[PDB]
């Protein structure tokens, strides 16, 4: 039994993540 | 197996934050407010230390005012100029977020927030307390207005 | 199970929920006066910020710290077969009640209005200091005294056993709390009681500080791991009947990184603070993103076995992703299965809880967010998310399974785990964005200055993020209320059948015997280790090098060393204590 | 089915989608120019008033008036078994899409950027006026040329047999379009085309606001009738093969009502304007509260027909209230299933739809909503809730079942309509609680000004309501690329089977041969006699008494009687042609 | 029957939310904008009719600007009065939002529309436009301060 | 063959409706 599921699902994760991340990350640069 | 993919994913993801966030704080020089310590008594402040662009600020955060010149709760400042924003509370431990920038210190009594940041484009940024105060903390804030 | 057990597991169940209705009113009139809708200063004489004392107290200090000594008393028992001392329970459910009442007066009285998080020198009344370490200290009663004995006597004579990982799990929380005790009970011991009821007249408001966040940070995986025993063992048997936890060593090594890496981690609570020397704060922020880690661990194997329970009923799906999370029991009825939406409403808030908490770690991307209104958005999609569901849903589970009624209302549980999901999306969203665009501050009444559009503070850019919240409070209002209609039907009656202590407890996947790990000695030592080789720094500042005098204690409506070398070696002493066992 | 009406149906289906992606385009591009982050005045040369004028007649005028022609095209042809006449299918089609390309031209270009409702007197390029309105008379051809005979025939040849309801509904639609096109086609071709290519040089611009909105607001109700002769027929067949259509009498009859009362109705889209004799505005407020209750008539027979249908496969649910809707398949792939995720979340947009219809409409409560965002609340959560969710659903099952191919990216397809939902909630809640209580205005950029934060003209209170909805126009951006890349998957390849023409039809429950109802003459004459009975007073106001001189026409950029007796006599003299049938 | 029950819940429902705005339009008086005709040639206006607290306003709305007097987008009026509030557009079909109270009517060109609100609490109540009026329209309001 | 749920269903709507209504209808009073 291969968990070919959740890989998936944390490819979604993480994708998900470095998104809002770097929209906060963004707003960090941004500010001067 | 599956696990190790599982693991180099999230690896790979810390990783790349990391290696972005000291990226930012080295180069680019958006530096936490790290110790500093010269003499800083500090119940005062504000000097136009180059002149034009460069400046001193000495924002004492009394309790439930600011206090950015000698009891001026706001304050103006030419703009483009790069200040040098020190915050020391007086008796309890306030926050002092800038909200046009990224300046957000504690003012903990006995110690000297230092950060420097520079104000490149004009209007108001309003100096408001975050961390709690006491009553009267709602009604504690005050301008640097950049014309 | 016993009979008195039965009351003491049940007076931890119910008395930490009767008494977190306040906690939840309270949130409500909270997201109603920061929204400026309540305006004035105060509502049926508890004004705001002592109102939220409570809503934070009484919410993650007299309601987890108990329910979980209550959970685990129960998980314990179970998994280790064994029945539990009632000449020990009764003296720790003396003390945490007794703590609670102390800390809970003179906070409704309104003489510790200080905040949750006692930040000095902003002293309260020793009652509450007093109250809150009696409470803390003592839910460690039942860990040394009840279980480490019971558990030292059922390893030994099998003798060739792996730990259950239901007990694995709340010895590896348990060890984390006796040791994130130590700063705080060193702090308020000798900092902040001696302060109250004055005998020293100083402080160091930056070591109180720090200090402080060697207990606030290791208390979130304190409450974190129970959440976790649970969606470990109890998740994949409240899905179908056929489900196995995907690699128990998996689980093992989640719980020994929490376990190491969520003690050094509480320098990341203050990024912002001035004393402490940068390039420590990096070193946090470096563990943060470690301990952030097992998380990632947890959600592989409880995804996994939430995968390979599903495709194990259900011999169609076999090799296929993503068309299961279609048939799992998102709202059913009808047997440890109403529990699936508080488990799954909860791993959803939990999935933005923790990018929330990677972002607000990431130590530069922390002046974006520090003390604004993101911070509640990282602490209630993870605490009132994930942790805050799984302990309803085994409140729930509890009270029905140990006092005979089958479980009352049924249909209003299964819905209140939406309703929650849904009014906390409605309302992080909201305060989230709003906190960080405009710097929404955190802990402000901001409805009677910073958004009354007659004040000369007005700040109106804050009215729409603060107005497009009160519906997320209004509708996790009625989330809450609809549980708590629940647990109330259900412990009232009707007694049907004996009242035992049952537990659906899933099994092992892929089992293995691995001593590397299952060792918590050598385990325990490392984190000890570490954690004071990470906070040796922090501690030299604040406390020389870091400070330039000490502060007086100020009440809150009035303008009024060798500290830290115990604390090192009371941690590097405690070896003895958790090696002996 | 034939060769060349596949074709027809082929384009009717595909065609108005692949024009519908500009105005899903812009849709984002406006809730990002009302959110005040692209600003500036244009993007990709279209300004914010042109790309409207797009978002707004691409959406209800060319694709909807399409999209019906060619699903009832198909839904006719079906329940009569007739087959379709393809030299008037040919001309319709040529007709339609002539006029859409008249239309889309000169309104990509910049010549009318007027708005999708035109209101004189600031009048666009004739191409947009002629464009329009043979777009629209060029769907009649089908009705009046193809299936009022094969159903004249269909009829007589039984003869003692109902029409079928899927037929009887696309009758009582067409026949409520036959009669509203009257208004529109008044006012265009006799105001707005003479006064274009100036012939006439002045204008009433009240009684083209009138005479309009006897055309804006039937239509509404021309484009919800379809919506529900799929939410009756085929919706219970979705649902367990078992399901019935409970009280087919019921829906006869809300489709009767759809048919007097959707007519007299449309002066309560200009409550304020401040010609028409109040008084009559309250008969019209009272109509409204007449029309909006037929769909209470629907949301009682589509959602018994659902609870029948489920409590046919799941004899276990009997008797049981609210257990069910848990038994629906939402997020079912698998065999006409997938249809379902279109049909509920289009039924919830549409729950909340309707109630902001019925404030909207409560004459008094109009003054606190009029024009302003929440406008944009009532007709998204309408229209392109279940509107353009059904006419999504029978779009992929259409494209599928006269191609041949099955379904592809069904799980993409099966998604869309929960973002579709989703991102409808959290941008049409935004902007409705934005529109009623900071008066957030509609139709404005307010992204260059209204929320420039340096332009003199700020009111920084409407950032929040604007900000937190850029995330809804994200979300349902990316719940309608889902369908799309499902539909043009669907479309291009590959030819399995035969190509027939199927629809899944329920019947019946409860059927009764009921001949007051269906008999759609002796209702439509009350419909024509009625909504002139109750335009003689605005008509006679707007027209004398109502206005003080005539107006010229201004272009957009730049600060430049008979004519309703004919209308009348028009429609009064409508029924001996509805009458000979 | 199951429908009489929902039919007679509907019809409750909506006879309830009938007979309510019929009573706050007939009674407390909140009425939408009628036909008035005396002779209003209006392209000018404003007058302190009954000195303290009537007045009679009158914004003609230009094409991309209201006029609220002699040319002046803004304009000041005592607390607590009772306007009488005029508008008529010049041009095209032109709203008139005044976002403090509920006065929101159109400007239709040769029509007067009328509506008499008062101005209980102080401020400032921004007169802005919904209805389209070509480009230049996202620059179109005026205050109408109340101190 | 009773349609017991959308009764209470209903009972659910135009108490949603009704609630909504009023809030505008009272947001209709308070504007003075
Ligand atoms: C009130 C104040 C007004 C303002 C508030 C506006 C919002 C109001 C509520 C909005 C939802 C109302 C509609 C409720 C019913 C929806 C249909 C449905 O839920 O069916 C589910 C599909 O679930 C959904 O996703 C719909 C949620 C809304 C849209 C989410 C969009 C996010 C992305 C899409 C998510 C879809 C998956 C894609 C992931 C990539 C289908 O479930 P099923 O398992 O497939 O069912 C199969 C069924 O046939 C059966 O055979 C099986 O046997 C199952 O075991 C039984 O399943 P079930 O039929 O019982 O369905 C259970 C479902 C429960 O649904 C919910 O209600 C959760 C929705 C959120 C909470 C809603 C609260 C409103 C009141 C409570 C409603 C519950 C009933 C009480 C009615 C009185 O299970 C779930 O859906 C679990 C949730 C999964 C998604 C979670 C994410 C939701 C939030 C998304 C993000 C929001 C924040 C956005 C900001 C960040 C930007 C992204
Ligand atoms: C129990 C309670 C808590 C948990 C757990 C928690 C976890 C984290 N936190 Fe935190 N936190 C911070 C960083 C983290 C990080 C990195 C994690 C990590 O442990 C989070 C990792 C979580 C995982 C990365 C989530 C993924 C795993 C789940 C399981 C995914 C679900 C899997 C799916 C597939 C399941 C299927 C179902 C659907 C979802 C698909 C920071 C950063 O500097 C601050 C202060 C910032 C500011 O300056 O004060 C902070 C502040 C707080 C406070 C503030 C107290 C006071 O107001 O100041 C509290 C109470 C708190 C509680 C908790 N926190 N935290
Ligand atoms: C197809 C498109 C449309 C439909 C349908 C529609 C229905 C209504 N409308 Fe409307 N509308 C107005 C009043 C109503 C009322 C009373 C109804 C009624 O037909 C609505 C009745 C709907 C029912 C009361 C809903 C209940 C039935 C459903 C079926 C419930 C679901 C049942 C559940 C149990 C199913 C189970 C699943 C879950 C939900 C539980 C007013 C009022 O004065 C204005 C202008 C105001 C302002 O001054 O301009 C207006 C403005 C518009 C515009 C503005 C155009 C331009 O921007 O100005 C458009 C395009 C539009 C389209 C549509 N409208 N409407
Ligand atoms: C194969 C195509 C791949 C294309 C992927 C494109 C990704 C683009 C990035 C956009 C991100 C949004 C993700 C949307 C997922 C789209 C996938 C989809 O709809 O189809 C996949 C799958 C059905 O296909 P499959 O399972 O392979 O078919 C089996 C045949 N017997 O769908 C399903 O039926 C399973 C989806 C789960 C539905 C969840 C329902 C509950 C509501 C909340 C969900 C939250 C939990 C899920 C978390 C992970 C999401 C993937
Ligand atoms: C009997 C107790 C009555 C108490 C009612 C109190 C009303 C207070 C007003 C608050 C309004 C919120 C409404 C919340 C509904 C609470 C009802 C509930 O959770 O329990 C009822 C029902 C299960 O009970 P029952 O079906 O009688 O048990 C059968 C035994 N074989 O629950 C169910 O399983 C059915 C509920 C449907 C779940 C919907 C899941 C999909 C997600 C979106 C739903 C939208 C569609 C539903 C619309 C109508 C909602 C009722
Ligand atoms: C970060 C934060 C962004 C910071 C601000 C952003 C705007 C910066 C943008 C931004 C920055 C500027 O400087 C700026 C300046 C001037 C004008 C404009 C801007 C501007 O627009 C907002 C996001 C907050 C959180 C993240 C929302 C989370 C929502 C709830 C808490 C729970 C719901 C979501 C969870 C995760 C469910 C996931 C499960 C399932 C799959 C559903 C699908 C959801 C989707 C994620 C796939
Ligand atoms: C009207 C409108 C209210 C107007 C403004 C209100 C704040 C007035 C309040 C208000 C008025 C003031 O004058 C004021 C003045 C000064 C300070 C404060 C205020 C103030 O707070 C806001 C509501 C907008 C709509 C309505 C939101 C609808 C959300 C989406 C469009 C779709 C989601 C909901 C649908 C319906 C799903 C239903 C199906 C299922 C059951 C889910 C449960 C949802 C629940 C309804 C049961
Ligand atoms: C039920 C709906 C709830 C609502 C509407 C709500 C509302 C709020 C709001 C708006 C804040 C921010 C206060 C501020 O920053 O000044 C807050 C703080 C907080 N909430 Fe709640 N809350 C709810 C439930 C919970 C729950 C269930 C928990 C934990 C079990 C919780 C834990 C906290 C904590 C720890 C704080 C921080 C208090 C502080 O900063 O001292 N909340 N709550
Ligand atoms: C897909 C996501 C969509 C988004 C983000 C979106 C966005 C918007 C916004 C913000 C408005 C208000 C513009 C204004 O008031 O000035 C608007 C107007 C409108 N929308 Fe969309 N829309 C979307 C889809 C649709 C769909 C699918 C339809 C109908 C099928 C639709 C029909 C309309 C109509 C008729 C208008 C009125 C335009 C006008 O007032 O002239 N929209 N849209
Ligand atoms: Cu100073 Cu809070
Ligand atoms: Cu004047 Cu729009």
């Amino acid at each position: 039994f291969f968990p070919s599921g959740t890989i998936a699902f944390f490819i979604f994760m993480m994708v998900f993540y470095a998104v809002l991340w770097f929209m906060i990350y963004w707003v960090l640069l941004e500010r001067g | 197996r599956a696990e190790k993919t599982g693991l180099t994913l999230a690896l790979i993801l810390l990783l790349t934050f990391f290696s972005l966030i000291v990226y930012a704080a080295k180069g680019l020089k958006i530096d936490i407010p790290t110790c500093v310590t010269d003499v800083e008594p500090f119940q005062e402040g504000k000097l136009i230390k180059h002149g034009d662009k460069r400046y001193e600020l000495h924002i004492l955060a009394r309790m439930w005012y600011f206090d950015f010149n000698k009891g001026a709760t706001e304050i103006k400042i030419p703009v483009g100029s790069v200040v040098d924003i020190f915050t020391t509370s007086k008796d309890v431990v306030h926050g002092v977020h800038i909200h046009g920038t990224n300046y957000n210190v504690m003012a903990i009594p006995g110690t000297v927030g230092y950060m420097r940041i520079k104000f490149e484009k004009p209007g108001v940024y309003h100096v408001v307390c975050h961390e709690f105060c006491g009553v009267g903390h709602h009604a504690m804030q005050g301008k640097i207005i950049v014309e | 199970v016993s009979n008195a057990i039965k009351f003491i597991i049940l007076t931890e169940i119910i008395f930490p929920t009767l008494l977190l209705v306040f906690g939840i009113y309270h949130g409500v009139m909270q997201v109603f006066y920061r929204s400026g809708i309540i305006k004035a200063e105060s509502f049926l004489g508890i004004d705001y910020y002592q109102g939220l004392t409570l809503h934070g107290v009484i919410n993650v200090i007299v309601y987890t710290t108990i329910f979980i000594v209550g959970f685990s008393n129960a998980i314990v028992a179970y998994s280790l077969k064994k029945p539990l001392r009632e000449k020990v329970q009764w003296i720790a459910l003396g003390m945490m009640v007794i703590g609670t009442l102390m800390a809970a007066w003179a906070m409704f009285t309104g003489r510790a209005t200080v905040l949750y998080t006692f930040y000095p020198p902003l002293i309260a009344h020793w009652t509450f200091y007093l109250g809150a370490v009696l409470l803390v200290l003592g839910s460690l009663v039942p860990f040394f005294f009840d279980w480490i004995p019971s558990a030292i006597q059922w390893k030994r004579e099998n003798p060739d056993q792996k730990l259950p990982l239901a007990v694995f799990g709340t010895f590896v929380n348990f060890i984390l709390w006796t040791i994130m005790i130590v700063p705080v009970a060193i702090e308020i011991l000798f900092q902040l009681l001696p302060l109250s009821l004055g005998l020293v007249d100083e402080i160091n408001p930056l070591l109180a500080r720090t200090l402080f966040w060697f207990f606030g940070h290791p208390v979130v995986y304190f409450w974190l791991l129970p959440a976790y025993v649970a969606l470990y063992t109890i998740l994949p048997k409240i899905v179908s009947e056929k489900g196995k936890l995907y690699s128990d060593p998996a689980a093992r090594l989640a719980f020994i990184l929490f376990l190491i890496f969520s003690l050094p981690v509480g320098l990341h609570h203050q990024f912002t603070d001035p004393g402490i020397t940068n390039t420590w704060k990096l070193i946090h922020a470096l563990f943060t993103f470690g301990v952030a880690l097992p998380s990632m661990i947890t959600a592989f194997t409880v995804a996994t076995s939430l995968e390979y329970s599903v495709k194990a009923e259900h011999p169609e799906l076999k090799n296929s992703k993503f068309y299961w999370w279609t048939f799992l029991p998102f709202m059913r009825l009808e047997g440890n299965k109403w529990m699936f939406s508080y488990f799954f409403a909860g791993l959803v808030l939990f999935f933005i809880g923790g990018i929330t908490g990677i972002v607000n770690a990431s130590y530069n991307v922390n002046l974006v967010v520090h003390n604004t209104a993101y911070v509640p958005g990282h602490f209630h999609t993870t605490v009132g998310g994930l942790v805050l569901l799984v302990f309803f849903a085994l409140s729930l589970y509890m009270v029905s399974k140990l006092r005979g009624s089958e479980v009352k209302l049924k249909g209003l549980a299964v819905l209140a785990p939406y309703f929650w999901m849904q009014g906390m999306f409605m309302f992080s969203y909201a305060m989230m964005v709003g906190g960080v665009v405009v710097g929404f501050p955190r802990r402000t009444n901001a409805g009677l200055t910073y958004l009354n559009p007659d004040s000369p503070l007005y700040r109106p850019e804050w009215t729409g993020y603060a107005q497009l919240a009160a519906v997320g409070g209004v509708l996790l209002a009625i989330g809450f209320a609809f549980y708590f209609a629940s647990l109330i039907a259900t412990a009232l009656a009707p007694k049907v059948r004996e009242s035992t202590l049952e537990f659906p407890i899933a099994d092992a996947y892929h089992d293995a015997p691995a001593p590397l790990l299952n060792n918590l000695k050598t385990w325990t030592v490392a984190a000890i280790i570490l954690a004071v080789l990470s906070y040796i720094p922090p501690l030299y500042d604040a406390s020389v090098r870091g400070v330039f005098f000490k502060s007086p204690a100020y009440n809150e409506k009035f303008p009024m060393g060798a500290e830290k070398k115990e604390e090192k070696k009371e941690l590097s002493k405690a070896e003895g204590g958790i090696t002996q066992k």
